[PDB]
DNA sequence: ACGCCTGCTCTGAACCTGTGCC
DNA sequence: GGCACAGGTTCAGAGCAGGCGT
């Protein structure tokens, strides 16, 4: 996700999304809330990562 | 913002005396584009007014006022390449005048963070990168040109 | 009255106050 | 009341005016 964000690429970003949805079958919103603490504020210094998102 | 400077110049005398062979004619190409992009890209793409405050104690402040003085340079090395190509273009005088806008925010910025502090910062009075040969060029077509051609591209 | 040493006078530099303006 | 230009002040030393030995 760092990486994706980083060069704000989408197909790492879907990777990672799948990933951690098989991984649940609440830990996809886990990871969502572990997301918005410190990683989703700024995906990217520009806030172009969030129109990406 | 120097090694700009460097190349503009180079290029205009390459044009001027040397022409009357890829690597030059792909350059003009490279400044036309950082150009088009420089025009807009405005600061949140280079962190800037919001997100720094330029305070000169802060590694992210100096950082800023770094970077700050580059793109000040390089949006006059810009003014300098768009004037000189083109025989008085209006679109490309629109080009001059973005560039300006540009370096005239980062001017009322840094005077704006300069009318707290004591004028000590003559960092902001360092010298532009243009030969006087453009401030002549420059001023001569400003004061003196009634040509009708030029005109509407001057105004 | 000529030689020798010093100290005074000029000169500008930098310091920081002092006062006027918004 | 703070923000800013102008004045004068102390300095710091160069470089020569003139008192004092033979």
């Amino acid at each position: 996700m760092a990486q994706a964000f980083e060069s704000c690429q989408l197909d790492s970003m879907v990777t990672a999304f799948l990933v951690v949805r098989q991984a649940a079958l609440l830990s996809y919103a886990d990871w969502f809330k572990a997301s918005f603490g410190s990683t989703r504020g700024y995906h990217g210094c520009s806030k172009k990562a969030l129109v990406f998102l | 913002d120097y090694l700009l400077c460097c190349i503009q110049h180079c290029l205009a005398w390459y044009k001027n005396t040397v022409i009357p062979e890829a690597f030059y004619e792909d350059l003009d190409d490279i400044l036309e584009s950082i150009t088009n992009r420089m025009i807009k890209s405005e600061l949140e793409d280079f962190e800037l007014d919001k997100s720094a405050d330029f305070s000169q104690s802060t590694s992210i402040g100096i950082k800023n006022n770094i970077s700050a003085f580059l793109v000040m340079g390089v949006c006059e090395v810009l003014i300098e390449y768009n004037f000189s190509i083109s025989s008085f273009s209006k679109n490309r005088f629109e080009d001059i005048l973005s560039l300006f806008m540009c370096y005239k925010k980062l001017s009322d910025i840094l005077n704006e963070k300069a009318g707290k502090a004591k004028t000590k910062m003559a960092n902001k009075t360092s010298d532009s990168l243009l030969s006087m040969k453009f401030v002549s060029s420059l001023l001569t077509a400003l004061f003196r040109d009634s040509i009708q051609s030029h005109q509407e591209s001057l105004s």
